[PDB]
């Protein structure tokens, strides 16, 4: 998921 | 949790802080816009909104002490929510327009019943002189409320922490209304006032996802990969 | 021109509410439990429209309600009806955790849910509200004010002065319950905005619950009453 | 509409 990764950065 | 341990005072100055920028959409007032291209415009900008978004939950007190699968969820429910409250807070100063940019103030004229909807909300914020303090306790309240009632005991004791973060929101809000002079009557009408105006939020909400629904079936309107993945996520 | 509500004490306003209640419906008498589309949404339904007539005469007993002009009150109810039937099951419900008490007859678990297609998810989230409001003990004089302000506050900014002083008077009375009961001036706000902030799952669930009887409306799994129809159709 | 009939009754 985009907004996983993004949550993760 | 540091949130935890926050004053009221400084749970303000922290969310306060945090604010994301109001950004600019491609819209130009030389070309011509079909209602699909208009669409895409606000897309576009709903697409850059998430992104500075997504950081700034980083920063509401409380928010990154849960696990990522539940900022995961809570974000998925809530961003549709939370670009809206935005976007009535900022056409506050503006009857009978929505300010989607700085460089895009719209009438319902120039999706029409959500414009309205959204119309209503910011002349409610009017009728009420909504302070900037009390938006952004608001907005926060959203992002932790709106996906905790959809997730062992262990997932258990996620949501009591949500619970006991927002049971300071509350506190923060009554502290800034005591603040502003507000007799103790006034200030429960007020946290109520200000409360179910999130009901009417997320009702704008929903219907926005199912004409996001159609707006992809369709096939008309570019949609963002990371929309999309938004979108699914409503199923 | 002016509204008696307005004038009502709280003690006043929660007998009015209380007496303006409607009683708990039955089902069907069959032994057989629910495990079709059809026999199930054919209960449900049936259910709903029961409960539509009750609750259209529940609503003209609110205070302040009748007040209005007959337009309002056709636009109130049109927005707030399945929010209201919902949070009546759920309030039905806290008892018994784990199901869903549609009446007294008919006790449902999620398990029943897994039957229809795309309900078990609104089952689920229902059994949470239920859930939660027994863990915060709700008290049934909290319930008819929150189930009163649904009426009032639902279809309130799609108007859209006399709803908005008359949901004032609902929120004072609240929190005159919840000083009578005994909680500190802290709790009673944070009380009274935990109760509020379930309002926005409850509407959630509505829109949800909206477009499954839409979807069942177009796959014509059972008819509808003409009532029913007109309730959904206003949801557009 | 029925709602307007019923609210009458
Ligand atoms: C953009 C996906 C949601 C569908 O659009 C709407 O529901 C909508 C309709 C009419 C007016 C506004 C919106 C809307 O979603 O406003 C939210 C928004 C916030 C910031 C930037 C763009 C849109
Ligand atoms: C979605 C069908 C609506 C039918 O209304 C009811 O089943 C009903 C009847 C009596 C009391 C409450 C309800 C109710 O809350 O229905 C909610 C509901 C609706 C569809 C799927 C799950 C729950």
């Amino acid at each position: 998921k985009i907004l996983h990764r993004l949550l993760q950065e | 949790s540091l949130a935890l341990s926050l004053t009221a005072d400084q749970m303000v100055s922290a969310l306060l802080d945090a604010e994301p920028p109001i950004l600019y959409s491609e819209y130009d007032p030389t070309r011509p816009f079909s209602e699909a291209s208009m669409m895409g415009l606000l897309t576009n900008l709903a697409d850059r909104e998430l992104v500075h978004m997504i950081n700034w939950a980083k920063r509401v007190p409380g928010f990154v002490d849960l696990t990522l699968h539940d900022q995961v969820h809570l974000l998925e429910c809530a961003w549709l929510e939370i670009l809206m409250i935005g976007l009535v807070w900022r056409s506050m100063e503006h009857p009978g327009k929505l300010l989607f940019a700085p460089n895009l103030l719209l009438d319902r004229n120039q999706m029409v019943e959500i414009f309205d909807m959204l119309l209503a909300t910011s002349s409610r914020f009017r009728m009420m002189n909504l302070q900037g303090e009390e938006f952004v306790c608001l907005k926060s309240i959203i992002l932790l409320n709106s996906g905790v009632y959809t997730f062992t005991l262990k997932s258990l004791e996620e949501k009591d922490h949500i619970h006991r973060v927002l049971d300071k929101i509350t506190d923060t809000l009554i502290h800034l209304m005591a603040k502003a002079g507000l007799t103790l009557q006034q200030q429960h009408q007020r946290l109520a006032q200000l409360l179910l105006i999130l009901s009417h939020i997320r009702h704008m909400s929903n219907k926005g996802m199912e004409h996001l629904y159609s707006m992809k079936c369709k096939n008309v309107v570019p949609l963002s990969d990371l929309l999309l993945e938004m979108l699914d996520a409503h199923r």
